[PDB]
């Protein structure tokens, strides 16, 4: 899911139906514009908040050099033998002590999770 | 940070900050900031030698003072939001050595850990086999101490 | 446990995984993958596709730790669903054999045959997420169970011999008060049961059960640091709370409520005011 | 649901008859002590479409001193009471020409319902009581001590023996629950018994205002 | 490693620094008690402490073995710096 | 009596608050009066049943003859009274003291 | 109420001399950026990323009603520190507002729009992130936040 | 400030300054409360 604007004008698109055929589209109140809605979904709400946060902490993590760092855990990639592993900060789950490794060799960006 | 070790262009006094995760770089030349000294440690070894120590105890009649240390880029000044990115050991002798390997990315080193107290805490002797509200009855009592 | 689960409040968003709209236009041909099977299953001799029904399609999943920790049944979250709102949503949910758990929620019939359609949709989710109550009694965040190691929470009982026996028994200590409501449940101790709330065990209870409860919360305050205060002095400030048929709280309120001279109410808290009004 | 609403049902049948026992009247002791599956059988299972209907359930008891003093017991079916209903009560009411009676709602009751009870008080007294405050005893409960309404010969003999005005007693009021299950009016003194870790036992005695 | 549990009414942090707390608790009653054991007849702080005069097994047992745990409204100290709480330790260090 | 402890104090918490200590009291009189537990006793044991019920009739809180401060009294005097009988019982006059 | 229920949080500014709150869209417009792609340029960095668009979208909606500069200047001159008499002295007073009493450190001269814009869109960015607890809190008593 | 005025009469009632009564007997059983003792019933524990 996503955001997307109008051609028109660069502004934000929002969902209308077609009542003569029945199907979806997307419309701009902005201007006199109509478009194809290929995305089936208008809203979606992740309530449990599911999320590791690999898609959130970044690669140059392993040039602080406040963070603690283990030999114990190989990266899979390339296998450089120190990682710096910190802890996760996502507030709603099941678990808050979790340890996130970020390989600490700057050419190797890689990160996974114990 | 090489610049404001040769007083180059930036003065001692200017912190630099990197929030890596954050992704910001904050330079504050703004006054009022509150700052101490810190020894530099390259490696696992204090930039302060022992040629340094030997024109500081020849310190008379030689022009070489705390100034021309600051200089030679062996002790930096650092304020309160630039500790948060410093790694500091607190003696070197303890904490530079193969022991149980803790720590290696230490970046600063305290002079003395006595440094921390204010001037009427500095005269009580052995304040570390003291109560700390005693401690602090001592630091208000020698302000009205007779002499 | 069962009387725990009875007790303890439970809103449809803490049993919910995610939550989706979608937008099917037609009941049968549907986007997602697996809701085909059972769609068809339901639509083959259809309960209820006999006015038209809404392009609209609300999808709540639900995580199955939680759905089975409270001994939950998806029949009873479609009934409870039902009867709060009524007929204005039908209520499509899936074989207890899903693997991953599903409620297919639509809009009213007879409104297929003001807020738009979507965001009606938005606005009924964000509504039962935070109203739908599914189960236990409300202003009840938390309910605890332990075995009480201290005699004034153990159950004491003489036996045949006449001698003092203390019995363990399972004990339950709720974060927030409903007392009444409590009170009415099966298998709960009517006589024993009790708050430390003041204005609530009032309003249940009466007066004299608050002076009780009172002097029991007085003395526990007291004595919980190991000191120990003769019973009087907390037996007079009770009833001198509690003197006038309503709880007197010792404040500038409560003390300036009494009908005495005005003089001594100026001496307290409202010097010229009270003198003014005098 | 309808076996948990005759339950209900049943709960709040016995707790109105302690409360009729309790106020004095002749209530025979299997109708003090019926169990569940005797009221089951006695008024035939579930509500909902079936026997107990609501007006099915209706008290009639006695006074002990005086048989023409009664009480009715009142079951409305709706969830919340009206004037016409209370009207149709107190109609019923002046055709027995009995004096006193108890409506218990199942929500609640309109202002201008309870200001309609409160008209008719030198006539006829009506009291509303909810449901909920009747699924349990509360006079049974641990922290309310023993309440006994006294007669006013001997609110007299108190007020001579302490030489005390009917104002310098400690006071109830007319809405504390207790005084509720009671009865009480205003003008009318309470007993109270209850035990002490001092004397071993300690009589109060409130006046209802 | 994710191998404790949680137990019930309570986080995985309100668990773990229950258990930590446990131990060090443990650990400082022990000792207390092995310095209060290990007093002679003659002692002053024991002849004091005994009569009831002034002082306490806690204050002979801070004196002579160890000071204990420190608290900050009742919660162990916290991270008033990013994750850690003096520039000297390692950030996301729960350790005594 | 003992059935009316009962009911005023569950969960058994024997130690109560009273005014005048009377196990104190009885040992003091034994070395008053230098009593040998060894000797069998010239104590009649109705003389410790009558004393026992004039000494209840001299402990007044409430001055009166109404029927309402008679029960006062009684209830204001209650613990006290069954505490004075429980420790002057006869038999545990004539074996304990 | 089922308006309110439909579309929750709302992000609002407190303006100097200015009477209540005002929605960001319309100072943003204000600032002279009327489109909502440019408006969300200038709030998110990452149009991949749909938690900020979830949590930014029912601003636009609240601010839909003004669609151009001159009409958000009349607004915000409207809760001006007095209804002026004419249109155009409100426009021009809020103008004066916009740029004098605004985020005076970022510039003065009428140039310095499209920098105010940028840090008032660092301003919300930094409340999104703390609203998705991608940040922590910052603390009042931490002694760098102090001079 | 809310308690000054309760004081014990020579009926030994517990009145305030308006001779509204607080307790028929000062503790509900007439004593000062510091002639008392601890003591023990002796009657309540034992077996039949
Ligand atoms: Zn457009
Ligand atoms: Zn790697």
């Amino acid at each position: 899911v996503g955001i997307r604007f109008c051609q028109e004008c660069n502004n934000m698109l929002y969902p209308k139906e077609d009542k003569e055929n029945r199907i979806l589209l997307y419309a701009c109140r902005n201007c006199d514009y109509q478009q194809e809605a290929d995305n089936s979904c208008i809203y979606v709400n992740k309530i449990t908040h599911e999320v590791d946060e690999l898609t959130q902490i970044i690669a140059d993590v392993s040039q602080d050099p406040t963070l603690p760092r283990t030999e114990d855990h190989p990266c899979q990639k390339c296998g450089h033998k120190e990682a710096v592993f910190f802890q996760s900060h996502s507030a709603r789950a099941e678990d808050a002590m979790r340890l996130y490794y970020v390989c600490t060799a700057p050419h190797c960006g890689h990160r996974w999770t114990e | 940070r090489k610049l404001r070790r040769q007083m180059d262009i930036i003065v001692s006094e200017v912190s630099m900050i990197r929030d890596i995760r954050e992704r910001e770089i904050r330079i504050y030349t703004d006054a009022g900031r509150i700052c101490r000294p810190l020894l530099i440690v390259e490696k696992q070894k204090l930039l302060l030698k022992k040629r340094h120590i030997d024109q500081l105890k020849e310190r008379e009649y030689n022009n070489y003072s705390w100034q021309d240390l600051v200089a030679s880029g062996v002790v930096e000044y650092i304020d309160t939001l630039e500790e948060e990115t410093v790694m500091l050991a607190m003696t070197p002798d303890d904490l530079q050595e193969k022991e149980v390997a803790y720590c290696s990315t230490y970046t600063h080193c305290e002079i003395h850990p006595s440094m921390i107290l204010g001037v009427c805490a500095s005269i009580i002797p052995f304040p570390d086999h003291n109560q700390s509200p005693r401690n602090t009855y001592q630091s208000a009592m020698g302000k009205q101490a007779m002499g | 446990k069962d009387i725990l689960c009875r007790l303890e409040h439970t809103t449809l968003r803490k049993v919910t995984a995610n939550t989706a709209i979608y937008y099917d236009p037609n009941p049968q041909s549907t986007v997602v993958a697996e809701d085909q099977e059972w769609v068809n299953v339901y639509y083959e001799m259809p309960d209820f596709d006999v006015a038209r029904i809404s392009p609209w399609l609300l999808r709540v999943e639900l995580d199955r730790k939680h759905m089975t920790d409270r001994k939950l049944t998806m029949e009873q979250i479609a009934e409870k669903i039902n009867a709060g709102f009524g007929d204005d949503l039908n209520c499509i949910f899936n074989d207890d054999n899903a693997e991953k758990l599903v409620l297919r929620i639509r809009i009213m019939n007879s409104d297929e045959n003001k807020m738009d359609d979507d965001v009606f949709l938005r606005c009924i989710e964000s509504n039962m997420l935070t109203d739908m109550t599914l189960q236990g009694i409300e202003q009840i965040s938390k309910v605890y169970m332990h075995l009480p190691q201290t005699d004034n929470k153990k159950k004491i009982i003489i036996t045949e011999d006449g001698e003092f026996k203390a019995l363990q028994e399972w004990i339950l200590e709720t974060d927030g008060v409903s007392l009444m409501r409590v009170l009415s449940e099966k298998d709960v101790d009517p006589v024993r049961t009790t708050s430390n709330d003041i204005v609530e065990i009032f309003t249940v209870l009466g007066i004299e059960a608050v002076r009780k409860a009172l002097e029991r919360e007085l003395y526990h305050v007291i004595s919980f640091d190991g000191s120990y205060v003769n019973y009087r002095h907390l037996a007079l400030l009770c009833d001198t709370m509690t003197c006038r048929g309503h709880l007197m709280a010792i404040t500038r309120h409560g003390v300036n409520r009494q009908d005495t001279g005005p003089l001594m109410k100026c001496s307290f808290e409202e010097t010229v005011d009270v003198l003014m009004e005098a | 649901d309808d076996e948990e609403e005759t339950y209900r049902l049943w709960k709040i049948r016995k707790t109105i008859m302690q409360l009729c026992h309790d106020r004095g009247y002749l209530v025979t002791q299997d109708e003090l002590d019926q169990t569940l599956e005797e009221f089951k059988a006695q008024s035939g299972d579930k509500p909902s479409e079936g026997r107990p209907r609501r007006t099915d359930l209706t008290v009639l008891v006695a006074h002990n001193d005086d048989p023409t003093d009664q009480m009715f017991v009142f079951f409305p079916e709706e969830p919340k009471v009206g004037i016409k209903t209370i009207k149709v009560y107190c109609q019923r009411m002046q055709e027995e020409n009995i004096t006193r009676a108890l409506i218990v709602v199942q929500q609640g009751m309109t202002p201008s319902a309870k200001q309609s009870l409160v008209d008719m008080a030198p006539k006829y007294i009506l009291e509303q009581f909810l449901q909920q405050e009747l699924l349990i005893n509360i006079t049974e409960h641990e922290l309310v001590p023993e309440h006994v309404v006294m007669t006013k010969e001997e609110v007299t003999e108190l007020l001579a023996r302490y030489k005390l005005r009917e104002n310098q007693l400690p006071r109830i009021q007319a809405g504390d629950p207790v005084a509720r299950y009671f009865g009480i009016k205003r003008g009318q003194v309470v007993k109270i018994i209850r035990p002490s870790e001092t004397a071993g036992r300690y009589i109060t005695y409130r006046l209802v205002q | 490693n994710n191998e404790l549990e949680p137990t019930p009414g309570n986080t995985l942090r309100q668990t773990f620094e229950n258990q930590v707390n446990r131990i060090l608790n443990d650990a400082r009653d022990k000792t207390g008690s092995s310095a209060q054991k290990s007093l002679s007849e003659y002692n002053n702080f024991k002849s004091m402490v005994v009569s009831g005069a002034k002082g306490s097994k806690i204050n002979i047992s801070q004196v002579i073995a160890v000071v204990g745990q420190q608290n900050v409204e009742g919660k162990r100290i916290p991270f008033g710096f990013k994750h850690r709480t003096l520039p000297h330790f390692i950030k996301d260090d729960y350790g005594p | 009596d003992r059935e009316v402890l009962r009911v005023i104090f569950p969960t058994g918490d024997s130690k109560v608050v009273l005014p005048c200590n009377l196990l104190r009291m009885i040992w003091n009189a034994q070395k008053i009066f230098h009593i040998n537990p060894r000797l069998p006793s010239d104590l009649h044991p109705i003389k410790v049943v009558e004393g026992v019920k004039e000494l209840s009739k001299k402990l007044v809180i409430v001055n009166g003859d109404d029927p309402l401060s008679r029960q006062a009294q009684e209830n204001a005097t209650l613990l006290f009274n069954i505490h004075l009988r429980s420790t002057l019982c006869s038999r545990r006059m004539a074996e304990e003291f | 109420g089922a308006k309110k229920s439909a579309i929750g949080q709302r992000i609002v500014a407190t303006l100097p001399y200015i009477k209540q709150e005002v929605p960001i869209i319309i100072v943003f417009r204000a600032l002279g950026f009327v489109s909502d792609r440019d408006i969300l340029e200038h709030i998110i960095y990452d149009f991949e990323d749909p938690e900020m668009m979830e949590m930014v979208k029912p601003s636009l909606d609240e601010a839909f009603v003004i669609q151009e500069q001159n009409v958000a200047l009349n607004f915000i001159g409207s809760r001006g520190a007095k209804p002026g008499v004419t249109k155009e002295k409100r426009i021009k007073y809020a103008k004066e507002v916009l740029q004098k009493e605004m985020l005076p450190h970022v510039g003065v001269s009428d140039f310095c729009e499209t920098k105010k814009a940028y840090f008032l869109g660092y301003m919300v960015h930094r409340l999104l992130l703390a609203a998705l607890g991608r940040r922590e809190l910052d603390d009042r008593d931490h002694y760098g936040n102090k001079r | 400030k809310s308690m000054e005025s309760v004081m014990v009469k020579y009926d030994a009632t517990v009145r305030n300054s308006i001779n509204q009564v607080v307790q028929l007997r000062y503790g509900e059983d007439g004593l000062a409360g510091e002639s008392v003792e601890f003591q023990n019933l002796a009657t309540l524990k034992p077996s039949n």
